């Protein structure tokens, strides 16, 4: 029950302003230190900045340094990064994080990050197809089955099957760009070759940032 | 000013195995400073978990098979039998300096016995037809090495230039990867052909495996 | 209400050990870090160690390692200095101190010290001599009295006057070494000179290494 | 080893005086290392009480004429308007090394008036005399400044290294010393002589000031 909870982030437009929230509970940010550190797509870890709420001590990267202002509000239990003039290398997923009893320079609890995304482009949601399974497509002793998630942005996209029933055998790819400037992914699912025309298969996507979801039933095709 | 250099960049090793990744200061740094270097471990998707800090020190709660040293400007984390839930990216990290700093981080991959893909072709939907565009879909799934060939032809006709690529990470119970490969046509060029499909090499497969359709048939 | 209490700390032969104790209230320790600072007589601040009792991490100055261990108790809420091969050059006033919150680097709380003396010399208590003005002496209406503390060792002794209901001027000096080894000390106060053999004064001496305690009535012979 | 180097070790100032005080690091040290600095007060027979932490910031409940201020690896403490209270031995500390350090120290003496002694000679106890020795003692009492000369004679001969002074710390209310000076005398050698005198110079006093007593004159 100790844990930390990042929101405010998506897509703004370079110079915009965003508003990052980390939200604590199972301990009091009074007590501690708040950290930001952020990730750009496929790169590694990058420390953002700190605070000790109980003084206000803050310190910062050189790469967000009057830009950006870490705060924190005890009576919320909730720390804030306030982000202006951001930029496209400001694209990152941002997880804040802390430190515990009196162990200094060790993070031992983490959000699950946020994605910052800046760009011009705008805010679209997906198109959702089916991947049909054949009774006459088995390999490996399966069938397949998927959807095509297209044609959408920015990331993420999640993907359930079945309501979170189904999680056994499937796969939910990375997302590829496209030349449109639009992202697509496939997930999949191997099932019996028993199964298919009576068992119901749903994906469940939902895209947030366009507050796109959709539910569709795939099935073998008639 | 003061950074951490990670090696090796990346590895891979089997299960069993024992694994030592080391991670040093970029200069001198005056004696009796301490800087209190601790490991993470990342897996995809995830936030960053803290394995050792203070250099030796086991953080709560995490398996004894990974241990931390240090001496002088050097530190090593050390996993002594690499389990497939290993799969990750290890990041140092230092404190002499204010703001602190990561290593570029290690990515562990497991090593695990040769798999051959299952291999699955779909068509376009009618729904996405009606919009102009096709996307026609090959599956790998589940197999080991990552690397992979895959070819499209329709009619016959190599596609080149016009398909993409996503991989799966490694799978953290079975160590293996899935692909696939998606090729995009306008609706026009896929209703003037038959035959589409799918040709897929791989170190697990003695002769390259094909699957394919023909458009209007099942 | 936070504070910090040492203990154990008193005369010790070269060799000798000795193991000083730090009670800590209104914290807990397992909150926190636990320091010792020392100070040689008139001499500066000397740091010495700290734990993190949480997870037993120590460290200590170069000065004391192998022969001092910083140790903590969660349960008595107490830190443990255990000093063993002492020398000479160890006597000190020993103090524990903390850091607060997660203030880092800030001794923000620290005890009132702990004399430790390490030395061959044995203790011994204090004669204590009145300090009256002679019978034939006058003034101009203020008189001084005091008390001769002599002739004791280790430090220290304390002085209270008429069981501290006395405090304007009194004046009790930093002891002196004399040449026997032994420190003397007086503490004096400034009074009218017409409750000379009216007021009663009696100076209340405390010499806890040897457990001697006086309490002397001062008047002119 | 890095240390921090104190100046002035010593310095005296009257009530009002904007009063500072440095700590320099010993050598240079790698940018972006914190140092932490911090700075304390003792007073005599007292602990160390926090007066800064982290360079700056002020520590709650001091007074706010105390401030703290750093620039590269100089630091510097700053008495804006100082009080007779303010009688002490400032420290600076430094936690760029584990373990940390203190600076030799500043002893801050309170600059105040001339104030004469007021002088008191007192002969020895019958008590003391029958263990074989007489300790005759003189008291100056709250003068300003410190210095002093104490003479003893013993029948008009001066006595050379046969006495001890002890002056307390400076007053933290009124910023004035006392002091005594202790003659020690075989049982023998007293009771061989009659005039006792103690003879005080000092600037506070046009010319000297000479208290004594009669042996058995009681």
């Amino acid at each position: 029950e100790v844990q930390l909870v990042e929101s405010g982030g998506g897509l703004v437009q370079p110079g915009g302003s965003l508003r990052l929230s980390c939200a604590a509970s199972g301990f009091n940010i009074k007590d501690t230190w708040i950290h930001w550190v952020r990730q750009a797509p496929g790169k590694g870890l990058e420390w953002v900045a700190r605070i000790y709420p109980t003084n206000g001590y803050t310190r910062y990267a050189d790469s967000v340094k009057g830009r950006f202002t870490i705060s924190a509000d005890t009576s919320k239990n909730t720390a804030y990064l306030q982000m202006n003039s951001l930029r496209a290398e400001d694209t990152a997923v941002y997880y804040c994080s802390r430190w515990g009893g009196f162990m200094f320079y060790a993070m031992d609890y983490w959000g699950q990050g946020t994605l910052v995304t800046v760009s011009s482009a705008s805010t679209k949601g997906p198109s959702v197809f089916p991947l049909a399974p054949s009774s006459k497509s088995t390999s490996g002793g399966t069938a397949a089955l998927g959807c095509l998630v297209k044609d959408y942005f920015p990331e993420p996209v999640t993907v359930s099957w079945n309501s979170g029933a189904l999680t056994s055998g499937v796969h939910t790819f990375p997302a590829v760009l496209q030349s449109s400037g639009l992202y697509s992914l496939s997930s999949v699912v191997t099932v019996p070759s028993s199964s298919l025309g009576t068992q119901t298969y749903i994906c469940n996507v939902n895209h947030k940032p366009s507050n796109t979801k959709v539910d569709k039933k795939v099935e073998p095709k008639s | 000013d003061i950074q951490m250099t990670q090696s090796p960049s990346s590895l891979s090793a089997s299960v069993g195995d024992r694994v030592t990744i080391t991670c040093r200061a970029s200069q001198d740094i005056p004696r009796r400073i301490s800087g209190y270097v601790a490991w993470y471990q990342q897996k995809p998707g995830k936030a960053p978990k803290l394995l050792i800090y203070w250099g030796s020190y086991l953080y709560s709660g995490v398996p004894s098979r990974f241990s931390g040293s240090g001496s002088g400007t050097d530190f090593t984390l050390t996993i002594s039998s690499l389990q497939p839930e290993d799969f990750a990216t290890y990041y140092c990290q230092q404190h002499y300096t204010t703001p602190p700093t990561f290593g570029q981080g290690t990515k562990v991959e497991i090593k695990r016995t040769v798999a051959a893909p299952s291999v699955f072709i779909f068509p376009p939907s009618d729904e996405q037809l009606k919009s102009g565009t096709a996307s026609v879909v090959c599956l790998l799934n589940n197999f080991y090495p990552r690397e992979a060939k895959v070819q499209w032809k329709v009619d016959n006709a190599l596609q080149s230039g016009n398909s993409q690529e996503s991989v799966t990470e490694q799978d953290s119970k079975d160590s293996t990867y899935s692909l696939s490969s998606t090729l995009t046509l306008s609706k026009a060029d896929y209703e003037k052909h038959k035959v589409y499909a799918c040709e897929v090499t791989h170190q697990g497969l003695s002769s390259p495996v094909t699957k394919s359709f023909n458009r209007g048939e099942c």
